């Protein structure tokens, strides 16, 4: 079995969240799951490359905002570095 | 041109030797009741430990009782609940978990599990209801390890007076009534050499060829892979590939001419020979 | 190995596909160039997919194996993992 | 060519002779392509033990090559026997059972008539029951003197351990 | 139908007759069923195998017939132009295979 | 005729020469005269030759 | 104890042990095989004298001893596979090649 | 002085082994270390994926001869592949 894992209650809640009347069928869920992996890998991907390219070993939040602000285009972008900014700062709050 | 093909004989074909099983049980018990009736000292079991096919019988006849490969089969049914373990002849080789009690290309016992439930068919399929000796063969020059596990398999696991061991190579020299002389024995897992000088084997010197029957088959399993290239629709097992050794292949006499004149049109259809599938 | 298969790619398939994409006229010439075109792409994407499958040491081509090879050639797919 | 044939395949190539035979090709029929056809595969498979490392390519000697060293180079140099060619060529027999091919003997025959030096009385001939004599000549030997002799009792295997071994002249050596 | 098959495999087994001889107070081992490495490895006879050293004459491998020269892509002895066809557009992943038959494959690590 | 099988200089010569046949080898003993004109032929190790014994 | 380089054993140029040291701090994988150095230096190497080959052709055809970016060009863009190993590679001071389509000619 | 390397000297050892007669100016020196980078990169990430994709944490060779048959087209990647084998090879042999 070994406990195949997914982004699949996280997808649910947040479906939740933006639409207490509203399902989701397997496979739109597994394309949801695929895109959420896909968007990992090409952040993740970007931020490896920007650390690597001003010798420094660490993936701070500096990179992952920077990868978001080369990958999302426009709004989406601002946006997302807004959600990002916010979280950031809540975790600083209960730490 | 339809000359070559247009007055060519229709083929003579052969089908496929698997080595499948056969139909018997016999519980053959009539062999305790003429081996108790002899003198003590003149009874006594002998048992080939064949890489091919592990012989046993008693020692006054002349044909041997049982001759099965040291295959073995165990199972569990779950939709019966019930542990199944035959082995020998038994196995039709529709199941198959077979693993044999000889390493694959050497005459040397390595798979204890599997040559203890075969001693045990042998035991059984012979009659033992209760302590004879045993005379049983082994390879040359064999590792010290695998002397000391059949060993203690004979005396702990069974029970038993004595057991001898010897060559069996040997034994057919000594049978063949030979004095001094040159053994060259072609066997299942290698080839031997032994020199021979009165009565007494010089095993100092004896010199195997690593190649054999199993050997043979091998070859020939990967030549049939690699000729039929493209993909032959058939399983190509290993053993009938065996039985194709056995009954389609002879040394020539001068390789060098027979073979570079061999795939000639004139006369191919007498030299080649052809197998059939299901 | 069967016969042929190209055609399994068959006129009225190529043109329910011409209709999702938008084409009110077809030539005939058109569904012969399809199916090459259609050949050339299984090609492309069956090659990496076995050498995918080859690399894992694995007999049976499996849905992941397809994946990487689209996502490698610049197509991925969502809705089978990745 | 249609004009200069006017005006005056399968069969050339030989890779259809060894996979197919003379017959034409398969048209892909039920029992046409369910078949293998076999030519060289007859010679070539039990031609190994005398050419091994062309063949198949195990790095050892052929069994001509091995009955030479052991005859010509090892035997007359060995202090303790009479005659090397003299006795050991008077009964060269061939045992085993990967050996009931049609001509094996006098291939071998033929082998040590050409390492040996002339006038040697060779003589190579077979046992009768080569796949059975294994266990009929322990068959024989098994209640006679020398294995009564030979015999590992249990108490024997009690004491003296596990790998001990009665030295009889047809097993292997002692340790 | 199938009960004559299930009689057959009821019939042949080891366990529905009862073991009247084998000891029950010896018990297995667990190191046993090792290779010819590891019990060589332990006692560290069967070292009387022997080489050769001669001119050896080269067949092909790709058919049997003898074959006098080789190839500088797949290294693979051949007898004439066929053969060399055959050779050069053989689909990728049989030409190691041939030297695996013929032996010296030397897979990768 | 026969392919030589050695060529073993035994006295410090006499030569001696094993002419391998396809029926047998055999052993002979050269004169230290004959052993130059064998020399003198290009003969190393494993080269066929046709010695007379008389002339 | 006469040491030896790594591309000496392997019968290359490119350096091995370079390769290797880049593959280790390259973030690429935890643990890498030995074989791996030498066959990636092999596979850069042998590119490498694809290339500089039709480039050296290229520079012969125009008279010059000295390999330009234009021959880089030329010798890319006319290698069909190299050309799609190359496809999204823009080559500075390369142009283009000479291509004229068949209606621009004159009448 | 802060030492910067490049595939300089390589390149040109190569460029002397297949036209020992030519030169090469250095901005198609730049070009070829560039290409060289690239293909690096290249054959290292797709390598690096492979060892991923089957829960594998060493690159061995097999890694690198899978990516190069993914990477180079045709021809070029059967001999880039007799190459490498062949370096392999003689590097295995050659302790
Ligand atoms: N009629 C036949 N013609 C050719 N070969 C045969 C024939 N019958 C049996 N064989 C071969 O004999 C071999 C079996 O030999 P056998 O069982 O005597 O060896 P073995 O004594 O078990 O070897 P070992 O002593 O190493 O265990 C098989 O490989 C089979 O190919």
């Amino acid at each position: 079995r070994s406990r195949k894992e997914s982004y699949s209650v996280y997808v649910y809640k947040v479906l939740k969240q933006v639409h207490p009347d509203t399902g989701i069928s397997s496979k739109a869920m597994g394309i949801m799951n695929s895109f959420v992996n896909d968007i990992f890998e090409r952040i993740a991907g970007e931020a490896s490359r920007l650390a690597h390219y001003n010798k420094r070993s660490t993936i701070t939040s500096r990179e992952i905002q920077t990868a978001v602000r080369l990958l999302l285009p426009g709004e989406l972008a601002k946006h997302a570095v807004s959600e990002g900014t916010k979280a950031v700062t809540k975790y600083t709050s209960s730490k | 041109r339809d000359e070559p093909w247009k007055r060519l004989p229709p083929p003579t074909v052969y089908p496929v030797k698997e080595a499948r099983f056969e139909k018997y049980i016999p519980p053959q018990l009539d062999g305790r009741e003429r081996a108790l009736a002899q003198p003590p000292g003149q009874v006594a079991i002998v048992i080939d430990n064949g890489s091919h096919s592990v012989r046993a019988g008693w020692n006054f006849e002349d044909k041997p009782r049982l001759a099965i490969p040291p295959i073995m089969s165990k199972y569990r049914d779950r939709k019966m609940g019930k542990t199944f373990s035959f082995a020998g002849s038994d196995c039709y080789a529709a199941r198959s978990h077979i693993r044999n009690a000889f390493e694959a290309g050497t005459g040397i016992v390595s798979n204890w599990d599997v040559m203890e439930h075969v001693l045990d068919y042998v035991f059984v399929k012979l009659g033992m209801n209760e302590d004879m000796p045993i005379v049983m063969t082994e390879a040359v020059a064999n590792l010290p390890y695998s002397r000391k596990s059949m060993s203690e398999i004979i005396f702990e696991c069974y029970g038993a007076p004595s057991l001898v061991y010897g060559i069996d190579s040997l034994f057919s020299f000594r049978h063949n009534q030979g004095q001094t002389g040159l053994v060259v024995s072609s066997s299942y897992s290698a080839t031997h050499v032994i020199p021979v000088y009165n009565r007494k084997a010089l095993l100092s010197q004896a010199i195997r060829l690593n190649w054999g029957g199993w050997h043979m088959a091998e070859y020939m399993l990967k030549l049939l892979k690699l000729k039929y290239y493209t993909g032959f629709p058939g399983k190509l097992n290993s053993s009938q590939t065996e039985h194709m050794v056995r009954d389609f292949c002879y040394v020539s006499l001068d390789y060098d001419r027979e073979l570079a004149g061999y795939l000639d049109w004139t006369g191919l259809e007498d030299r080649e020979r052809i197998v059939q599938y299901p | 190995v069967l016969r042929d298969n190209i055609q399994g790619i068959t006129k009225p398939a190529i043109r329910r596909l011409a209709r999702r994409g938008g084409v009110k006229r077809i030539s005939g010439l058109i569904y012969e160039e399809t199916r090459g075109v259609l050949k050339v792409f299984l090609e492309n994407v069956i090659r990496d997919a076995v050498t995918y499958t080859e690399h894992a040491k694995r007999k049976t081509v499996t849905a992941m194996d397809v994946v990487y090879a689209l996502k490698r050639q610049g197509r991925t797919l969502y809705g089978f993992g990745g | 060519x249609x004009x200069x044939x006017x005006x005056x395949d399968w069969s050339k190539s030989l890779l259809h002779a060894f996979r197919y035979g003379p017959r034409p090709f398969d048209p892909s029929s039920q029992a046409e392509t369910h078949r293998v056809h076999l030519n060289v595969e007859r010679i070539r498979v039990p031609e190994v033990l005398f050419q091994p490392a062309a063949i198949a390519g195990v790095d050892q000697a052929g069994l001509v090559e091995i009955a030479g060293d052991i005859l010509c180079q090892r035997l007359p140099s060995l202090p303790g026997i009479q005659d090397a060619p003299d006795a050991f060529l008077r009964d060269v027999f061939l045992t085993g059972g990967n050996t009931l091919f049609q001509n094996f003997d006098e291939r071998l025959r033929q082998g040590l008539m050409a390492l040996l030096p002339v006038g040697a009385p060779l003589r190579v001939r077979r046992a009768q029951d080569a796949i059975l004599d294994a266990w009929r000549g322990a068959a024989g030997w098994a209640c006679t003197e020398e294995a009564k002799a030979a015999w590992i009792t249990r108490e024997e295997y009690l004491e003296k351990g596990g790998e001990y071994i009665k030295e009889h002249d047809l097993g292997n050596a002692f340790a | 139908a199938q009960a004559a098959h299930q009689a057959l495999v009821e019939q042949l087994d080891l366990h529905s007759i009862h073991k009247t001889f084998r000891n029950p107070n010896w018990r297995p081992n667990q190191r046993r069923n090792k290779t010819i490495k590891a019990i060589l490895g332990e006692s560290q006879t069967n070292i009387e195998s022997a080489p050769s050293l001669a001119p050896m004459k080269h067949y092909c491998d790709v058919t049997g017939l003898p074959a006098p020269y080789l190839d500088p892509k797949t290294r693979l002895r051949y007898h004439n132009k066929e053969i060399f066809a055959m050779i050069r557009n053989l689909p990728q992943g049989m030409g190691e295979q041939f030297l695996e038959a013929r032996g010296a494959h030397t897979v990768l690590k | 005729e026969g392919e030589v099988t050695e060529m073993t200089p035994e006295e410090a010569s006499t030569l001696l020469i094993g002419l391998k046949s396809a029926r047998g080898q055999k052993k002979l003993r050269l004169d230290p005269s004959i052993y130059e004109a064998i020399q003198k032929e290009r003969v190393q190790v494993g080269d066929v030759i046709y010695i007379e014994t008389n002339t | 104890a006469k040491a030896k380089t790594r591309s000496s054993r392997a019968g290359l140029q490119f350096p091995v042990g370079r390769v290797h040291r880049l593959l280790r701090k390259g973030n690429y994988a935890e643990r890498v095989g030995a074989g791996a150095p030498v066959y990636l230096a092999a596979v850069l190497e042998y590119l490498t004298a694809e290339i500089l080959e039709l480039a050296g052709n290229a520079a012969r055809d125009n008279k010059k001893t000295r390999i330009i970016p234009r021959h880089l060009q030329l010798a890319i863009r006319n290698d069909e596979e190299l050309n799609k190993l190359l496809g999204k590679v823009t080559i500075a001071q390369g142009g283009v090649l000479p291509n004229i389509q068949a209606v621009l000619l004159p009448k």
